[PDB]
Parts: structure tokens; sequence; C-alpha cells
């Protein structure tokens, strides 16, 4: 194409052609824009493209071209500056400086090319980071002197100083070594008194709003680090809190400045000034922006100009200041109006419809009410504030997860993003209720009366109120709670008998279910009312009401989890414990529920049955509960034990899956008590597992791999997965491990291991690995031969599935390493039994796990390696440990170094560093007995410490050839010395990661500790 | 919206796919309400389906009597069919569509409504 | 034509390209193919204030694929900063992306999006996400996979850009649509290629 000419560096660069490609990229579209993009990236990436920057910045007509030139210079400065000849350094400096000067002396350029000037200032700052102050000592004095010669230069010097402060104090921790960060911070600190001089004189003297704003922007950055005397021993707080609050151009940045001052680090004069700038600021808001009565909800909703950002900034200022300093306002009676006016602005801000802003104000309210909860003599100050806050929160209650109806009185997806907000609203409302329980009840009862006989009936008026009522349960002591709940329930019962229609009924039913579900203490004390509630929920399980029926199931188990005892005992005036009544009607009660809801129902019944601690009576209840699935099970194992074709009935596959899902549900809540029911099905269940597995393999054989996607095979695999889930669930909660090992484990391994091993990869269930992990976790120490068999059947074939890329078979990947981790933890002997070839695959698999970006694999891999190193160390000076070190010590050292340095595994830095520190410390504690080198390689008697340093120096020399030998030797000397202090060790590694990104890093940096 | 002179014969929540023959894989085109719309003037019944929350059209074509609903190997709650003139994204283009529903019963209901609409269009 | 340049930035693998593709075609791309520099896609929404077109500059998050880097931000009129709530490092890097963006674009509406909330094992807890507050960014939990809140960043940006807080997405006009050799082959291949995610609700 025509545009690729600029990629040929043998010819002079045609600046006009560059400008066309740039304009094609920015203002063009489609194919030409994409072509130009690729050309420009290739141009930028050319390692000598910087040599053409002066020509572009001199002769170009396109500021985007000049921007791109400056980006090219930035990469050179940041990565290769110290490789350049000194004349090229001086030339680049003088050239960047002079370009900035000329843009600032041209009023027209200064006003129109802000983008290019800002990029130039940042480029200069990159030079400063390399050159200042050691090779530019006069930069700050000259900057200050040149500032008084031109308003434009002065304003731009404020941008440069702002950028320098950010680069030195805000963004240095990850971009510079510890030593270079300290150098530049100390350097700015040593000259800030001069900098502050110019900044204060501009603010007190200046009238150019653009210069003032830029000076204030730079001040915002300074406030992150400067000594407090510059803020309190000058007149600057008065300027910020009066003058610069009156003009809207400076108000935004000034407010942000004052927020940071509310964070600077016994002096009664200092307290007076902290009170004073707050008083000034609030006075300016009231007179210049809006009074405390103003409707900020409406103002925010209108979103004129920068009103939304200003209100956000005001909330941040008020919350920040008051959380730190409101005590200064609380004792002096002359400050009471200021304290309450500031909190009244916060009340008004809390009415804005803006979720993220509400969270910000809610965080403050939590801070306040938790202090009023404990601090003597404080809550009375805020009574009227807290009373208004009760109204705000009760009226902005969000949906409490358990409420499953919405919008058109229908169901949906979960409102994942409201979970934390509800919890935060509950927390504050609970505190507010403790602060004044009379006020809270009076508010709630009154809202409720105006839902029934009132002008306020609506959804979200009943809703947000019902949710608030449920959310405060536990705040009242038991007797007050008793009277309150009786009142609420009668009135909710009033609303539901009179509001008719699909929509009304669904709304009120959900609200009642939420409230009663939130007051189990009330239910425990009034058995007769608890019974009526449970029976009502059973009614709702037959509701055609989408939403209501699902919520009744959730509410049933939510109540049972808290009130289970009152179902297991025999209540006065009852013929039987109520668990008996539920079980006897379970077919009718659940007849119209969906299978997953049926399983929830059975799970709740299991919660109740486990309350019965008489073992004879508990087992009879379990047998009664499982009567329907067991009879279905007995019939289906009778039928399908002669016609493995009937097992191809989809209806039969669904029935079997649902039977096992039911057992899974009851086992989840009964745990170790489930064992008698498990034993009833165990043998036939594992026979069925084998039969189903034969069918799957036969289908794959007859139809191809595609068969695994068909509904039939997915249904058959669901049976296998649920059987595995049932066994895993029981064994994870089992209390009698002897029965687990002697009854369950051998038939399980016979049933599942060879089927996994002998299936094609696409037919292997990752749930086998998950089951085996729990088996090893619980009883692995008692089945050493069984752990070996597990490894033999799943290790090599699963590794071959997952060792070609990082993406395929993601579940097998995750379960594979959890299994290896627990085996390495619990039954390390199993790995000692491996043949050497297989143990080599084990090490390969661990290092493979390292290289995953998948946190679910990386973390276990790093942990396995650490545990393995420890496992080997525990063996002592024995042949296997000696051979391990000779074979794999340097493999683990280099593989760990590789993921530490490749910039693609930063999420594992801490555990990579831990593993590397453990490895190095092994050698510098002489915990390795044999030489790590070959007999030829180095003199006899060479310590492993000397050889390790030698090995690492060689490794880093070839892997990072742009480092000097002294950088590498200084790095290793520091790293080795620090192999007992993880935090210092880690800082040295971070220093290294900075240094490998550039040329000419100072080797003395590694002396920082 | 250009749907005011049309009667809603049938509505069901669905997920629509389009087959990328070059990449040999199904790609989602939209999730939302699939509606069968009968034009009061012409008595012609079209499928019109819009995405939730953006309300963008992801299906807009006549339920032609020549179309045949066919099963997909992976699902008992989906239908595949060739459509020769869909205008969801501008000019009429041919697609191989798959549409999946929340349950087999919804899929079977969709099929009989689809066939009834074909008889109306005749 | 009313069109606005939007830059999308964030760590590699946060779902920037998947999010845009979802809005472009409705598809969900399961593979991770890293963006090389930037890809520009026009994206139109219909509103009660007329169509609004975003020119979406979907930039690369991998440093080795970063291309022109902040050169992409020149003359952006809005932005989305993306992170992955299952990867703490990607939230840790949000201030760096924001830093580089506002140095070029000093006064633009910006949305912060925490993607992939569909994943059960969430690592960046809701209570931890506060960076947007002092910076006046809008924040949303989103999932390109489940479409949770997926329309919210564009609805908020359109409201700020048109200057209308009451702007709403509206349903496109639906024109009346028009009234066998390669087809039996393609249909066969399509019937025998399984639909993805057969365990989803739809
Ligand atoms: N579970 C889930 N995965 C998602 C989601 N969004 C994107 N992904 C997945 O994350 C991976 C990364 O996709 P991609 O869009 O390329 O991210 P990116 O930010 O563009 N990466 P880069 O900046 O290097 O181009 C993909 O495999 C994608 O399927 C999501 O919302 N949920
Ligand atoms: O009669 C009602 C009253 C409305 N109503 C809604 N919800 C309720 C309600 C809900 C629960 C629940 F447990 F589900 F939270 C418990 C209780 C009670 F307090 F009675 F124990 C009542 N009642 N409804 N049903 C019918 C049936 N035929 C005609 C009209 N209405
Ligand atoms: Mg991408």
């Amino acid at each position: 194409g025509s545009m690729e000419g600029i990629l040929d560096f043998s010819n002079d660069l045609d600046i006009a052609l560059l400008d066309q490609v740039v304009s094609t990229f920015y203002q063009g579209s489609g194919v030409q824009q994409k072509q130009a993009q690729e050309i420009l990236t290739k141009f930028q990436d050319n390692p000598d493209a910087w040599q053409k920057a002066d020509q572009i910045l001199q002769f170009s007509t396109n500021p985007q071209s000049k921007f791109i030139a400056l980006s090219i210079l930035d990469k050179l400065i940041t990565r290769k500056w110290k490789l350049l000849p000194n004349d090229h350094r001086i030339g680049i400096r003088n050239f960047v400086v002079g370009m900035i000067i000329s843009m600032c002396q041209d009023d027209e350029v200064f006003k129109t090319q802000k983008n290019l000037i800002n990029k130039s200032d940042l480029t200069l700052v990159q030079i400063l980071k390399q050159e200042w102050p050691q090779n530019w000592p006069e930069f700050i004095p000259e900057l200050i002197g040149s500032s008084s010669s031109s308003v434009n230069v002065c304003e731009n010097n404020m941008i440069v100083l702002k950028l320098l402060s950010e680069e030195v104090f805000d963004f240095s921790a990850e971009q510079m070594t510890q030593a270079k960060a300290l150098h530049l911070k100390n350097s700015m600190s040593k000259e800030f008194e001069q900098i502050f001089k110019l900044c204060f004189q501009v603010l007190e003297q200046g009238s150019s709003s653009s210069l003032i704003v830029a000076t204030l922007e730079s001040l915002l950055r300074y406030l992150h680090w400067i000594p407090y005397r510059y803020i309190y021993e000058t007149n600057i707080l008065e300027l910020l809190s009066t003058k610069f609050m009156t003009s809207p151009d400076t108000r935004a940045i000034t407010l942000k400045c004052l927020t940071e001052v509310s964070n600077l680090k016994d002096n009664d004069l200092i307290k007076r000034q902290t009170v004073l700038f707050f008083q000034n600021t609030l006075q300016q808001i009231a007179t210049s922006v809006m009074p405390v009565t103003a409707d900020l909800k409406a103002t925010y909703a209108n979103a004129n100009g920068n009103d939304q950002s200003f209100l956000q900034d005001l909330a941040m200022f008020l919350t920040t200041y008051l959380a730190r300093n409101r005590a200064l306002l609380e004792s002096d009676e002359s400050l009471r109006e200021l304290l309450l006016n500031a909190h009244q602005y916060l009340i008004q801000l809390s009415k804005i419809e803006e979720r993220e802003l509400f969270k910000t104000t809610l965080d403050y309210w939590h801070n306040l009410v938790a202090d009023l909860f404990y601090e003597p003599l404080k809550k009375h100050i805020y009574e009227e504030i807290c009373s208004q806050l009760r109204l705000v929160i009760i009226e902005n209650m969000v949906r409490p997860v358990e409420n499953d109806e919405g919008e058109i009185v229908r169901e949906f997806v979960k409102e994942s993003d409201t979970i934390q907000l509800y919890k935060s609203e509950r927390e504050v409302l609970v505190y507010l209720t403790h602060l004044n329980v009379i006020d809270t009840e009076e508010i709630m009862i009154s809202k409720l009366a105006r839902q029934i006989d009132g002008s306020e009936w609506s959804w979200h008026n009943i809703n947000t109120l019902s949710w608030a009522i449920g959310s405060i349960s536990g705040t009242m002591s038991e007797d007050t709670e008793k009277r309150f709940v009786v009142t609420v329930i009668k009135d909710l019962l009033g609303l539901c008998e009179q509001k008719r229609g699909k929509d009304n009924k669904a709304v009120v039913a959900s609200d009642i279910m939420y409230v009663v579900g939130q007051y189990p203490r009330f239910l425990k004390a009034h058995w007769n009312f608890l019974r009526t509630v449970i029976l009502k929920l059973f009614e709702f399980m037959h509701e055609t009401h989408e939403g209501v029926q699902d919520m009744a199931c959730d509410t049933f188990i939510k109540i049972v989890q808290k009130c289970k005892y009152h179902f297991v005992i025999q209540q006065p005036r009852e013929s039987e414990p109520f668990i008996q009544t539920i079980i006897r009607d379970i077919q009718k009660t659940t007849a119209d529920l969906q299978p997953q809801q049926v399983h929830t129902f059975y799970k709740a019944c299991g919660i109740i049955i486990s309350e019965e601690r008489s073992v004879a009576e508990r087992n009879r209840l379990l047998s009664d509960l499982m009567q329907l699935p067991n009879m279905a099970w007995d019939t289906i194992v009778e039928q399908s034990t002669a016609n493995p074709t009937l097992l191809l009935d989809s209806e039969t596959v669904k029935i079997i899956a649902n039977i096992i899902k039911t057992n899974v549900a009851v086992c989840t809540s009964m745990g170790a008590d489930f064992y008698p029911q498990l034993g009833h099905i165990y043998y036939n269940m594992l026979q069925l597992y084998r039969a189903v597995s034969s069918m799957i393999s036969a289908q794959v054989a007859a139809e191809g791999l595609i068969a695994t996607k068909t509904p039939k095979v997915r249904g058959l695999r669901t049976i296998k997965k649920e059987i595995l889930k049932l066994v895993e669930t029981y064994i994870s909660k089992a209390r009698n491990l002897d029965d687990v090992v002697k009854v369950l484990v051998e038939p399980l391994l016979n049933a599942v291991l060879e089927d996994y091993m002998n299936n094609v990869p696409d037919a292997r269930d990752a749930e086998v690995l998950n089951c085996m992990t729990t088996v090893v976790e619980k009883v692995g120490h008692m089945i050493p031969q069984g752990v070996i068999l597990i490894l033999q059947s799943v290790f090599e074939c699963t590794l071959d599935m997952i060792n070609k890329d990082f993406t395929e078979y993601p579940e097998h990947r995750v379960e594979f390493y959890k299994l290896l981790k627990v085996i390495n933890e619990k039954s390390f002997a199993a790995f000692l039994e491996l043949p050497p070839a297989a143990f080599k695959l084990f090490v390969d698999a661990i290092c493979w796990a390292f290289k995953h970006n998948n946190r679910d694999v990386e973390v276990n891999g790093l942990q396995i390696a650490l545990d393995l190193v420890k496992n080997i160390e525990r063996m002592g000076n024995v042949p296997f440990a000696n051979e391990f070190h000779k074979n794999y010590f340097f493999i683990f050292v280099s593989e760990t170094f590789f993921v530490l340095t490749d910039s693609d595994h930063k999420s594992g830095f801490s555990k990579q560093a831990l593993l590397l520190m453990k490895l190095i410390s092994l050698v510098y504690d002489n915990k390795i007995s044999v030489p790590l080198y070959q007999e030829a390689e180095v003199p006899q008697g060479t310590s492993n410490q000397v050889y390790l340093s030698q090995y690492l120096a060689n490794m880093l020399s070839n892997a990072f050839p742009h480092l000097t030998s002294e950088q590498i030797a200084s790095f290793l000397s520091a790293l080795t010395k620090q192999c007992k202090d993880l935090v210092v060790f880690k800082g040295t590694l971070r220093d290294f990661l900075v240094q490998i990104k550039e040329v000419g890093g100072d080797p003395t940096d590694y002396l920082f500790a | 919206t250009m749907e005011e002179d049309e009667e809603v014969l049938y509505k069901v929540r669905a997920k629509l796919f389009r087959f990328d023959a070059d990449a040999k894989e199904w790609k989602e085109r939209g999730t939302g309400d699939c509606k069968f719309l009968k034009n009061k003037k012409t008595n012609k019944v079209r499928i019109l389906m819009r995405r939730d929350k953006t309300l963008k059209i992801c299906a807009n074509h006549i339920i032609a009597p020549e179309y045949t609903l066919k099963p997909n190997v992976g699902s008992d709650r989906s239908w595949v069919y060739a459509c020769t003139a869909d205008i969801a994204e501008g000019e009429a283009e041919a697609f191989t569509f798959a549409i999946r529903f929340g349950s087999k019963e919804n899929a079977d209901k969709f099929k009989e409504e689809f066939e009834k609409a074909q008889e109306i269009n005749k | 034509q009313v069109q606005f340049k939007l830059v999308l930035v964030g760590d590699g693998g946060t779902g920037k390209t998947t999010f845009v593709k979802r809005h472009l075609t409705g598809e969900f791309e399961k593979k991770y193919v890293a963006t090389l520099g930037v890809e520009v896609h026009p994206l139109v929404f219909h509103t009660n204030r007329g169509p609004i077109k975003f020119n979406v500059w979907d930039t690369a998050g991998q440093e080795k694929f970063g291309g022109l880097r902040d050169g992409y931000y020149i003359q952006a009129q809005c932005a989305i900063i993306m992170f992955d709530v299952t990867s703490r490092v990607t939230y840790k890097n949000v201030p760096n992306w924001h830093r580089d963006l506002v140095r070029v674009c000093e006064n633009i509406p910006i949305v912060l999006c925490g993607n992939k909330v569909d994943i059960k094992d969430r690592k960046v807890k809701a209570k931890s996400i506060v960076f947007h507050r002092k910076k006046n960014l809008q924040y949303y939990d989103i999932s390109a996979k489940s479409n949770y809140n997926f329309e919210k960043p564009f609805l908020w940006l359109a409201r700020k850009l048109i200057g209308d807080p009451n702007l709403e997405f509206v349903a496109m006009p639906a024109l009346a649509p028009p009234e066998a050799a390669q087809y039996e082959h393609d249909l066969e291949v399509a019937q025998t290629t399984a639909l993805p995610d057969e365990d989803d609700d739809l």
C-alpha cells in the first residue's frame, strides 16, 4: 500500500505521508483505518523511530503525529535512556524543553493544543525521573524563575509539577526501585519549600482562572505527602475555604483539596483551624451554591452542568471531614449549628437517586450510628438527624434476595449487585433501631396504617416497608418484639384479604413470607402460629403464581433451619411430632412442585430429622422420609436389572436422576446421620453406575463423540455425576471413618476408577476426581494402597488431557490439581511409590500448573510445590531426597524464576516468592546433603551456596542479557542474604522486576535494605 | 416501532442462534421475547424477536410455509431451520437459525404455533 | 450523524472485547484471543432522543500488545474502564488505566465496570470497590456472559453525552419482512453441531 512508505528507514521520512496515515487512523474508518493502525504501530515499534522524533516535532502539521512522536520518545526514555550516548541525552532534553517553551509563548498554540502540551510535559517528567536532580540541579530554581515571566509558562509549570508529584509519590511503588523512589521523593521534599512559595503566591495574587485551577490541581497532589505545616502554618486554608469556593471554576478542585486536608497527619490551635476551614466551607455552600433546605434529589436528577459531580464531591468532603473531626464540633455549643447543618446536607444528599452515591453516604451513616451506639452522651445530639435517617433508609430499602417477585409480579435472575447494599442498609437500620426503638416502631406502624387506610398504597411502599420491618428483627427484646410482630401481621393480613388480582396477591404474599421468615424467635414461642404458617406455605406450593410458589419453598427451609426443634418434639395438643405430619403428606404437599423444589423440601425434612438424637427414632424417620424414592428405586432396579434398554427410556433416566438428587438433598442436611439410607441403596447404586457407564460407552461407540452432547447421554452422565455427588457428600460429613473404609471405599474404587481410565477423554467425568479428593481428604491416611490405585487410574490420563494447552477440559484441570494437592498433603508415600518416569511427570504437572493464568490452578500448583519441597525435607538425608534434589532442585528454582519475571503471572507473586525463598534457604541452611553439581563441573568441596550463586548468575545472564554482571551479582547477593525475611526478599524481587524493564539499573539499589 | 397494526398470535421467551458455517459453530444472536405477529392488512404472520434491555431486533422474517423445523443433536428443547430472508440487520439475508426455549413443552408449543402460522401464510 | 468516540481500557482478559461483541452481534465469545493494539467498531443504540452511535475503540490490555497505548485515547468523548471481579490484580490496576486515560481526556464521562460477576468465586468484594468515588466515575457490576447490567454503561454514557437524564433505549422500527442445493448440506451440518451451553436456562 501507499501508506507503508513511512516504514522504510533507508529513505528520509516523508512527514506529509506520516500525517496522512495518522489522519487516516484517527479520522478515517473501516479497512483504511485498520491498515493505518497496523502501519503506525509498526512505525512506533521500530527501535530507531526515536531518531525521527525531532523531524516530526519540527516539521509536522498534525498534533496527533507529534503525540505519536512523543510516545516514541517516552518508550526510549523509560526503557533505553542510559544506553544512549550522552550527546543524544542532552539533545533530547534540550529539544523537549525548547518545544515546550515555544508552545507556551504562542498564545494560539497554548490554547488549542492542550493534548500535545500535556503529553510533552509528561515526556519531560520522564526525563526528570532519569536526570533530576543529580544531572539537573537547577531545574526547580529555573522553573520558578521562568514562571514570573509569562502566565502561560507559569500555568504549564504547574502541570509539569503536578505530573512530577504524581510520578514520584503516587505511581512510583510499581515503576521504580525502592532506592530510586526514595531518591526522587527526598529530592522533591528538599525543594518543596520553594515550590510552595510559588504556589502560594500564585493563589493569593493570581487572577487568571486557568492558572489558578492548574495551581490548585497541583496542590491536590502535594497534599498526599507534604508536611502539615505548609497547610496549617500558612494562610492557605482560609484561601481554600473562602475565596476559591465562591467561583465555580475553582470550586470543584478546591473541594477536592479540602477533602485531602481532612486527611493530613493535642494542639488546640490546630483544632481551631480545622474547625475554621469547615465553617468557612459550609458557609460558602449555603450562600453561594444552595441552602441546606434545597432539594438535592431533584437537583441531581436534573444533571445540569457539573451538578452531579459537585454533589458527589460534597458528599465525599462532608463524610471525610465528619468521620475524622465531628468530635471537634460536638462539645462547644457555638458549633452545634455547624455540626447539624453539615449533617442535614448529608441527609439531603442521602435522598438522591444514585446507587453508588447512596453507598458512599450510607458508609458514613454506618460510621456515625456505630459510634453513637457506644460513645457516652453522643446520640442525643443527633436525635433529629437520626429520625430523618430512619425515614430515608426505610424508604430506600432494596430487595432482600429472598424476595423472588419483581416488576410485573414475575420471577427472573438474581439481583447479584444488591446483596451488599441490603446488608449495609440492614446494618445501619439495626443500629438506628437500637438508638431509638420507640421512634422506629412509630414510623413503621404509621407507614403501615397509611398502606391500609391511607394515600400511600403502592408496591415499593408496601415492599420497601415490609423489607425494613423484616430487616430489624432481633433489635427489640423478646417482649417488645412480640407486640410489634402481632400488629404487623394482622395489618398485612388486612391488605391481602382486600387487594385482589394476580399482581396484588403476589406482592403481598411475598412481603408476608419475608417478614415471618425473618422472625423465627416469634415462631418458636407461638407453636400454634408456626403451624398455621407452615400449612399456609404448603398451600402456596400449589400456587400457579410464578414466584410465590418458589418463595414458599425457600421460606419453608429458611424457617426450618431456625425452628427445626419445634418440629421434632411432640407439641402440646398434637397427636404426633409435626415432622410426622409433613412426611405423611409429602406426596400431596409437593405434588405440584418442580423436582429441584421437591429436593429442597426433602432437604428441609432432613434438617428436622437430624434434631432427633434417639438413633432408633431418627433412622425410622429417615426411612419414612425416603419411602417414596426408595419404592421408586426398588421398582426401577427391578425393571432395569433385566432390560438395559429400558435404561434408554428418557423418562426412566429422569426418574433415576431425581431419585439420586433426592438422596443428595437429604444427605446434605443429615450428614453422618444419612448412613442408614446410603447403605440401603449403595450396592445397587454402584451396579447402576456400571450399567449406565456401559451404555454411555456404547453410545459413543455407535454414534461418535457427538453422542456426549445428546440429551440421552447427558442424562446418563447426570446419573453418574449425582451418584458421585452423593458419595462425596456423605464421606465429607462422615463421622465413622471405619465404615467408610471397610464398606464404602472398595466398591466405590472398583466402580469408578477403571471406568474413568478406560473411557475416551470426552466421556470422563471431572466429578470422579472431585469425589476422590474427598475420599483422600477424609480417609486417605487409612487407605495407602487405595490412594496408589487412584493415582494409577487418573494421573497420567488426566495429565495428557490438560497438558497441550491451558484451556481444554477446564473442570478436569481444576479438580486434577486439587486431587494432587490432597494426595501430596495426606498420602505423600503414594508419590514415593511412583516409578521414576511417573514421578517426573508429577514434577512436570506441578510446573505446568505454575504457568496457568487460571488462579484456580496456579495457586494449587504453587502450593503443591511448597508442600512437596517440605515433604522431601522431612525425609532427611536419604537416597530419595538426595536424588530429588539432584534431579529437580534447579528445575523448581528456574521454573519459579520464569513465572516471577515473565509479566504474565503477577497474580501469584507472593506464593512464587515464598516458594523461591524456601528453595534458596534450603541451600543456605545446608539442608541439602549432596552436591547439587556434577563432579566435573566445579572443584571438589565447592559449597552448594557457591554453586547456586554461580548457577543463578549464569541463568540470569543468558535470560536477561541487557543486565550488567554487577546488577546480577548485586541482585543475587541481596536476594540470598534476605532468604529469611519474606517482606524484604519480596521487595528485592520487585526491584529486580523494575530493573529488567530498562537498561543501566543501579546495582547499589539492591542494598536498600 | 412499526408493530402497531399487528396482532400477537404467540409469545415465548427464547434464545436465538445463527450458524457460522465457516467457523462451524453456533453463535448467539439474541435472548428475549419471540413473537408471532399477524398483519391486520395482509394477514401475513412474521417472527419478530427483540433482545432484552436494548430492545434490538434479532429476528424479523415471514414464517414461510416452505420452512421446516428440525431437531438439533444436542437439545430436546430447540429447533433448527433455514431462513432465506431475515431483515433484523438491514438487507434481507439468508441464515440457518436455531432457537432454544426454557423447556421441551415450550419448544413443542412453539412448533405447533409455527406450523399454524405457516397455514395462515399459505 | 451523532457519533461519540468511546475508549475501552482495562487489563488483558477482563472481557473488554467479549463485552463489545455481545453488544455488536449478541454472541458470547468463549475463546480469549488477545486484542492487537485496538479494534474500532461502530455501535448504534436507538433512544427516545434518536439514534446514538458509539465508535468503540476496544484497546489491548496486554502490555506486549498495547500498540499506540494512550495514543488511542486522543479525542475520546467517553470511556469504559474494565476489570474482572475474579482477579484482584485487575482491580489493583484500575488507577493506572484511569491515570493514563484522564491525562489525555481531562473531562469526559467514564464508567467503571467490574465484569464476570457470573462466576461464583468472586474475589473483588463489592465493599472493596470504591475507586470511582473520588474520580466521579459511574460503577456497575456486569457480566458479558449472563448479560447482567450489560446495557447500563451505554445507557449512562448516552444520558451524559446527550445531556438528557431521561434518555431511554427504545425499540427499533420493525419493517415488514419480504414475502435447495446448498441448503440440505448446510442444514445437516447445523443439525449435527450441538448448541452451546445446553445447561443454561435458555
Ligand atoms: N465467565 C465469563 N467470561 C467472560 C466474560 N466476559 C469475557 N469472558 C471471557 O474472558 C476471556 C477474555 O475475553 P476478551 O474479550 O478477549 O478480554 P480482553 O479484555 O479483550 N483481553 P485483551 O485486552 O488482551 O484483548 C474470554 O474467554 C471470555 O469468554 C464474562 O462476563 N463471564
Ligand atoms: O387468604 C389469603 C390472605 C392473603 N394472604 C396472603 N398471604 C397470606 C399469608 C401468608 C403466609 C406465609 F406463610 F405464606 F407467609 C402466612 C399467613 C398466615 F399468617 F396466615 F399464617 C398468611 N395470606 N390468601 N390466600 C387466599 C385463599 N383464598 C382466598 C383468598 N386468599
Ligand atoms: Mg480484546
